[PDB]
């Protein structure tokens, strides 16, 4: 944590989850405990919605997050965006809520089965999982397990893709897709030269092209990562500390969540009429919004609107959550605050 | 408001406007000089500037 | 700051900037956050007005100040001064959005994580970054780096104009403009000769020639500042404070402005009609002011109206600040004011 | 003797140089010029309202109403 | 402060206090002028924004407006005002005049030494000691001043000769008019000895702008003689010296020639007084330097103006600061 100068400081409940940052097995149980509920919350979500499904009603129109998402992704859907065969939605929501149960039931092994700190377990093998706030060599080899994970599921999509097909609304139905690769294309959407903007992808063999990439990237990454040790200069820039790494991820996500979200308003192959409904307008008031384009009269708004301002906002205010958690691990006290109207200079590290 | 001659012809109202605003102005200078100047020995013996009774005085001559 | 002699000076929170005149980490920190929010401003509100924005009416007469600006340099107008598409005011404002967050990053930065005092850093790279009130020799070396990225940017303006093209008023359309420059012409320009007054330029040619020009002598002089010290006779001319050089500064932005607000108010050329409106007319009462040659009932006030108007008085308030700090700097005391009354 | 607020506010307006005054004659020759000045003004008021004088393209009467 | 009247250190008095600081007099001048001078350029920018083209400037009720029309500018045939931009221009550059003059007295009254007396001996500062007793040091300044004005009056004239000239009544348009330089014939005038006979009002009956711009060529001449007279030998004569005066200084006529302060400034304002007396009369008679194409043909009540304000300065302040100064001279 941070714990300016004063150690052993003492903790509201309102902030009590930073209690057990530095127990690590209590930090592992807790991090599965929240994936568990991401994935409990994609099973039971896809269940909820296919119980109101109306196949009279456009897709859209009705209030799903998730019918789009599976259907764009093959699953049950016929020519022209049919969803022709309700079955396997819940086959795969129900998957879901199988792998919830289970990295809950871990969540919970780890809450109570030995030490909170995974030094002192006597295991002499979970002591290989205990790891430290300051050391980067173990840091870097996770972080290399985790990017070879996010490789391998990017590889996972590319073959799902080259044999099961996937949705082309520019095709009109699913489709088995040629994995791409030119480095040249990859690199000319990357300077968003005329011809090719980032968020206007058209045909789904760049998108597929540049996911082999992402893959092959992360999965170089990670073994390198695993490999070798991270160089000093990387010591000399970046504290060493937990609520440190908890911003540097904080910026990283709000910014992935800024790009999805004006992915979702625009671009519309990856992200198919039919399904999401019409591309979405950014107006900017006080905030920026999403205007739906579209009259709300008696059609609510498409899913797009709505997974657009979510995500929107979500990474604004992970940007804000970012700004705050490297304000403190830098070492800057927000308590100065209330010395503003006085003649004491409202400035610290 | 004008500043020509004619603003003085009693029955055009452009003098009216015109007089609020520059005796306006001059009242305020009035108002400030009599903030920070103090009177003089003279005239503050005189008229007993320390008696009330000047300023109904005065008053009631103006009013 | 000039803190008269008493040192330990207390400043109120109202007044409270000056606490850190004294630190030159936190200075930079300062300013890369003033100049964040400038680009900021612009992305921002090229998005508002994209936001509020119709095809149909005229531009001028929309409150608009920063379509009407993309559009005089090409992007989203083809012919006869309409928008066609808004895709590239979009992509524009998101960069400068970008660069502003930058830009604030480096502030905070500036403000928690690196050194208060640069001199005092470990680093000694920052070290060499660290200057004093007092030094013109290394202030020189400071004005002659910022010269180079004035003269950089304006030799990019240049080339934009010369290679891509920017609109024409006099051809309608964007033109590739090839530069007309003749020395003898920009002095003709300077002396305001019957045929030549600055503010009326009616060829953008000799537009991207001064350009030019101006580009090069900008380099010169940050190549010359960067090499030659300041004379001995610098010393007895100028003061060497903060605030004393805040005082030039001020002067400089405060003519630059006075320069700009007339050249929108008269010039027709660099702002064509279409785009920033008719041309107006300066009107003096017990304040000046620039009004519309055309009605402005119905069409509420055209851009040209409001970019003029706003930097009159920025200017103008600019050119009070520049008094203000050239007498702190002078040592004279304001607090004589309301000393003078009490003893009268 | 209440110490409110607003006293301490207005007490030195109140009374803070009472009873103090410049010795001699101070601005009191400059007020004089003063009141000449008005004297002048006021009487040449009058007179305009009198008709006694007649100032050029001023008809001092209800005809200057024109233009209303 | 070097007078000792009964209220010398009085706030409503206290430009006295500047007697002898010569720094900060100097820069108290050089605020006054650029007051003196932002009023024109204000009130032009102001006129030449309500300006009308179909009227006729004498029903718009311009004060400034007249006297540049008078010179040419922005006039053509007919004497009609065509443009108005060179009125604009006028302003501007009285604006930038009074830019410089403030930004001198600002320096001189913070910045600047106080007292020239405390130079850093002959610091290009030195140079400019002034001593309102020793003759000599005054003698330069009346004469640089007199090069500066009598340039101005060659340049109003070489102006009108050659370059661009005037609007002369008489030819009804703008025109290089041919001077005149019969120098008999141009200081007759000063007696009323007009070629038409003699008339009451003297050099304000010259009906031609030959005249006019003769006397100019002869005043810039005779100012710039005079200029080096003053400036190439400082030293009292017999003139300034051993003159009579009558003062209660010694009671009845002395010969003198006291000098001071206030009595250098008497004859200073007297000389104002005097000038406005006689601009009085140019503008109630002179029509052919005041156009009625401009300043309309009725004109008692400007120069009425100028002869209250030529009483003021003449018989007031004269009178006033010559009496001080010659009280003064008791020390
Ligand atoms: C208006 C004329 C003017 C100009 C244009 C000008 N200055 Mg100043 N100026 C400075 C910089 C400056 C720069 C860099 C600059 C160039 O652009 C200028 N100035 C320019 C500082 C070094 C120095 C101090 C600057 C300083 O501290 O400025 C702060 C001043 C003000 C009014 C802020 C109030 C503005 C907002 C409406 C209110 C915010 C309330 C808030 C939302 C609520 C709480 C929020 C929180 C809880 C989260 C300075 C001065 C000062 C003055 C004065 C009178 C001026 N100026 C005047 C000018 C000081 O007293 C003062 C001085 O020196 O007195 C000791
Ligand atoms: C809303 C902006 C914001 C974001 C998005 C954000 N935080 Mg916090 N955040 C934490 C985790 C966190 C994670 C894992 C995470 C992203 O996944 C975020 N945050 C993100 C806990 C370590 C910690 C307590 C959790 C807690 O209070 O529950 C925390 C705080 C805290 C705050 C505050 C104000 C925030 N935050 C704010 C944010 C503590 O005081 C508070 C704090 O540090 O008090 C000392
Ligand atoms: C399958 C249910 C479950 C899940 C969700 C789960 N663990 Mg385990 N798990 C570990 C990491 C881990 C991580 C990083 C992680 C999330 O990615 C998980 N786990 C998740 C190691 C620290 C630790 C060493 C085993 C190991 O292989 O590492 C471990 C164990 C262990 C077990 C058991 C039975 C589990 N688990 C079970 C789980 C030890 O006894 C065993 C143990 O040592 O108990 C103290
Ligand atoms: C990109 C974010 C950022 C911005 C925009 C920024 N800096 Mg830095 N920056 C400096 C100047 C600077 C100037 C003149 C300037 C204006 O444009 C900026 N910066 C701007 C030097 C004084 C200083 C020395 C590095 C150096 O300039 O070489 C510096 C640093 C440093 C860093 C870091 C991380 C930054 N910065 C960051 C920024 C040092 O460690 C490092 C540091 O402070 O180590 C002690
Ligand atoms: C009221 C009589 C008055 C007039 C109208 C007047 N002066 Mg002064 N006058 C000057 C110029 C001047 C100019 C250019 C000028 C008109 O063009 C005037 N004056 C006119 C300066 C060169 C010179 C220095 C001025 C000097 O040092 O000014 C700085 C000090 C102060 C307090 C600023 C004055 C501000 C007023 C309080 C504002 C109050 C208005 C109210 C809030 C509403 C000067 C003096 C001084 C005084 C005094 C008492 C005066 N004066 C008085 C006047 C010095 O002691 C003083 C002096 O010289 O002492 C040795
Ligand atoms: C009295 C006879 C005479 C003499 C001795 C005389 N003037 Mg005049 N004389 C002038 C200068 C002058 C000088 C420098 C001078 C030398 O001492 C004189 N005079 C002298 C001008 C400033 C002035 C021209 C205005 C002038 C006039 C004027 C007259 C008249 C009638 C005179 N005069 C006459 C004289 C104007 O119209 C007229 C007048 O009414 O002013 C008094
Ligand atoms: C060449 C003609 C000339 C002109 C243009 C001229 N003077 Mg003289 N002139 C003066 C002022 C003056 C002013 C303010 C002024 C312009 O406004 C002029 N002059 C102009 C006085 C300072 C001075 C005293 C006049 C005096 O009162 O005797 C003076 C003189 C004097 C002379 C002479 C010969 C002159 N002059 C000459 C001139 C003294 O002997 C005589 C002289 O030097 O006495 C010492
Ligand atoms: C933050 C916490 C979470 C808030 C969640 C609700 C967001 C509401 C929202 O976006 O409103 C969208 C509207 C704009 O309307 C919108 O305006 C849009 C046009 S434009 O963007 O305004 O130009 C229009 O298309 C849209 O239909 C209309 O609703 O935004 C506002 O009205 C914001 C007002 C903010 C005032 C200051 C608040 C300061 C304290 C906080
Ligand atoms: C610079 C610096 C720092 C900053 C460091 C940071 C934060 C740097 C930021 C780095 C960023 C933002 C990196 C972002 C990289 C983005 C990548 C690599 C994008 C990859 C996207 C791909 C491969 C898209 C692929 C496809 C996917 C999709 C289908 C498209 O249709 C087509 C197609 C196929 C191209 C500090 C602050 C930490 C320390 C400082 O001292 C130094
Ligand atoms: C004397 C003095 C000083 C000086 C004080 C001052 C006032 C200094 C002022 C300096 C100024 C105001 C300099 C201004 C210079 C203006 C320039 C150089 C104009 C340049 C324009 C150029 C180069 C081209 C412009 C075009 C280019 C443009 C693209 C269009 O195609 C039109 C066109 C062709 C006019 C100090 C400060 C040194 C000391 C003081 O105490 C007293
Ligand atoms: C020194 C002295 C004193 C003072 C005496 C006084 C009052 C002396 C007066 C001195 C004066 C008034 C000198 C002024 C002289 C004026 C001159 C020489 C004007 C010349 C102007 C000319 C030649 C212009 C002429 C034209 C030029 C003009 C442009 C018009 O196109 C008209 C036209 C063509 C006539 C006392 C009082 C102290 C004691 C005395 O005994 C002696």
């Amino acid at each position: 944590m941070q714990t300016y100068g004063n150690q052993n400081v003492e903790y509201g409940w309102w902030s009590g989850n930073s209690r057990f940052t530095d127990f690590s097995a209590q930090f592992l149980a807790a991090h599965i405990g929240q994936i568990a509920s991401m994935t409990f919350f994609a099973g039971s979500i896809t269940l909820f919605e296919l119980s109101r499904y109306n196949p009279d009603i456009p897709l859209y129109a009705q209030g799903f997050v998730c019918l789009p998402q599976l259907s764009r992704v093959g699953f049950g859907v016929g020519a022209g965006g049919a969803v022709v065969d309700t079955y396997p939605f819940f086959a795969v929501g129900m998957i879901h809520l199988f792998a919830a149960a289970v990295f809950g039931s871990g969540a919970i092994f780890h809450i109570l089965t030995g030490p909170k700190v995974l030094a002192d377990s006597d295991s002499a093998a979970s002591q290989r999982f205990h790891f430290e706030w300051d050391d980067f060599e173990t840091q870097g080899r996770i972080l290399g397990h985790h990017l070879l994970f996010l490789g391998s599921g990017a590889l996972l999509f590319v073959v799902w893709a080259a044999t099961h097909g996937i949705y082309d609304p520019n095709v009109g139905e699913v489709r088995a897709v040629s994995p791409g690769f030119d480095i040249v294309r990859i690199f000319k959407y990357g300077w968003a030269t005329p011809g090719f903007n980032p968020f206007f992808v058209d045909n789904l063999e760049d998108v597929m092209g540049g996911h082999l990439f992402i893959a092959l990237i992360d999965i170089a990454g990670g073994i390198y990562h695993i490999l070798v040790k991270p160089w000093p200069y990387t010591e000399r820039i970046f504290t060493k500390s937990g609520e440190a790494l908890l911003g540097y991820a904080l910026g990283g996500l709000g910014l992935m969540g800024l790009v999805a979200a004006y992915f979702c308003s625009v671009n519309d192959v990856v992200f198919p009429v039919e399904f999401f409904g019409p591309v979405l307008q950014p107006n900017l008031g006080f905030l920026p919004n999403f205007a739906d384009t579209l009259d709300v009269s008696a059609s609510g708004h498409t899913s797009r609107f709505w997974i657009a301002n979510f995500h929107y906002f979500w990474g604004f205010y992970c940007i804000q959550g970012h700004l705050f958690h490297a304000l403190r691990a830098s070492g800057f006290d927000f308590r100065v605050l209330t010395k503003f109207f006085t003649t004491e200079t409202v400035e610290l590290g | 408001p004008d500043w020509r001659p004619f603003a003085f012809d009693p029955y055009n109202p452009t003098g009216l406007v015109t007089h609020h605003i520059s005796a306006g102005i001059a009242l305020i200078i009035g108002g400030i000089f009599h903030t920070v100047s103090r009177p003089s020995e003279r005239l503050y013996n005189a008229l007993s500037m320390g008696n009330v009774e000047t300023v109904l005085s005065s008053s009631v001559a103006f009013v | 700051m000039q803190t008269y002699g008493q040192t330990d000076v207390e400043y109120g929170w109202w007044s409270g900037n000056s606490r850190f005149s004294d630190y030159s980490g936190q200075f930079l920190a300062a300013h890369n956050g003033q100049i964040a929010s400038m680009c900021f401003w612009a992305g921002s509100f090229t998005l508002f007005e994209v936001s509020r924005f119709n095809p149909d009416l005229p531009v001028y007469q929309q409150n608009l100040v920063c379509i009407p600006q993309l559009a005089r340099a090409g992007w989203g107008v083809a012919a006869g001064g309409a928008v066609v598409d808004t895709y590239p005011y979009f992509a524009i404002a998101m960069i400068h959005l970008v660069a502003a967050a930058i830009l604030g990053a480096g502030a905070l930065y500036g403000v928690t994580k690196g050194p208060k005092v640069l001199a005092d850093s470990e680093f000694s790279g920052a070290q060499r970054f660290h200057f004093e009130w007092d030094d013109f020799e290394t202030q020189g070396r400071i004005l002659g780096h910022h010269l180079l990225f004035l003269g950089a940017a304006c030799l990019l303006f240049a080339t934009w104009a010369c290679t891509h093209g920017v609109y024409d008023p006099v051809a309608g359309e964007v033109r590739a403009i090839s530069p007309s420059l003749n020395l003898v012409r920009f002095f003709k320009y300077g002396w305001a000769t019957p045929g030549f007054n600055p503010y009326f330029v009616n060829n953008l040619e000799d537009v991207i020639g001064g350009h030019f020009f101006v580009s090069s002598l900008y380099i010169a002089g940050g190549i010359w500042h960067i090499l030659v010290k300041p004379w001995p006779y610098t010393d007895k001319i100028f003061v060497k404070s903060g605030e004393a050089l805040l005082a030039y500064a001020l002067a400089g932005l405060a003519f630059a402005g006075f320069n700009a607000a007339y050249f929108c108010s008269v010039n027709d050329v660099v702002f064509p009609v279409e785009l920033f409106g008719p041309v107006l007319e300066a009107k003096l009462n017990v304040t000046p002011y620039f009004a519309e040659t055309l009605d402005a009932s119905d069409g509420g006030h055209t851009t040209r109206f409001w970019i003029s108007n706003f930097h009159y008085y920025w200017a103008f308030y600019c050119l009070q600040g520049h008094l203000f700090h050239a007498l702190r700097s002078y040592g004279f005391d304001f607090r004589r004011i309301p000393r003078a009354l009490a003893s009268l | 003797p209440k110490q409110t607020w607003w006293g301490d506010v207005l007490k030195g307006n109140n009374n803070s140089e009472a009873g103090k005054f410049v010795p001699g004659w101070g601005t009191t020759p400059v007020m004089a010029g003063f009141v000449v000045m008005i004297t002048l003004l006021l009487l040449i008021m009058l007179q305009v309202y009198n008709h006694t004088i007649v100032l050029d393209g001023v008809d001092a009467g209800w005809t200057s109403l024109g233009g209303f | 402060t070097s007078v000792l009247s009964n209220f010398e250190n009085e706030w409503w008095a206290g430009n006295v206090r500047m007697t002898d600081l010569s720094g900060m007099l100097l820069g108290a001048h050089l605020c006054h002028a650029a007051l003196m001078s932002v009023v024109p350029g204000a009130f032009i920018v102001q006129e030449v924004a309500r300006y009308q083209p179909g009227v006729s400037l004498p029903d718009q009720g311009m004060i400034f407006m007249p006297h540049l029309a008078a010179l040419g500018v922005g006039v053509g045939a007919g004497g009609e005002i065509v443009d108005t931009y060179p009125f604009f221009v006028i302003g501007v550059l009285h604006f930038f005049i009074a830019a410089v003059c403030c930004a001198a007295g600002l320096f001189h009254t913070f910045r600047g030494e106080t007292d020239l007396n405390d130079a850093p001996d002959d610091s290009y500062a030195a140079a400019f000691r002034y001593e309102w007793d020793d003759f000599e040091s005054l003698s330069t300044i009346v004469g640089h001043h007199l090069v500066f004005i009598s340039v101005a009056c060659l340049i109003f004239a070489v102006n009108a000769t050659y370059g661009t000239g005037m609007y002369d009544i008489n030819t009804d348009t703008v025109h290089q008019i041919s001077p005149n330089l019969n120098p008999i014939t141009l200081i007759g005038y000063l007696f009323g000895f007009t070629p038409d006979g003699w008339s009451g009002a003297g050099m304000a009956a010259v009906n031609n702008m030959e005249d006019v711009i003769g006397g100019h060529f002869l005043i810039g001449v005779i100012d710039l003689l005079g200029a080096a007279f003053h400036i190439l030998y400082r030293k009292p004569t017999p003139l300034f010296t051993k003159h009579p005066v009558f003062s209660p200084a010694n009671g009845g006529w002395s010969n003198v020639g006291m000098l001071n302060s206030e009595l250098i400034l008497s004859w200073s304002v007297a000389s104002v007084g005097f000038m406005g007396i006689s601009s009085s009369l140019f503008i109630r008679y002179c029509d052919v330097a005041y156009p009625p194409v401009f300043h309309g043909v009725d004109r008692t009540g400007a120069a009425t103006l100028q002869l209250i304000l030529g009483l003021v300065w003449m018989l007031g302040g004269g009178l006033w600061h010559g009496l001080r100064g010659e009280r003064l001279y008791a020390a």
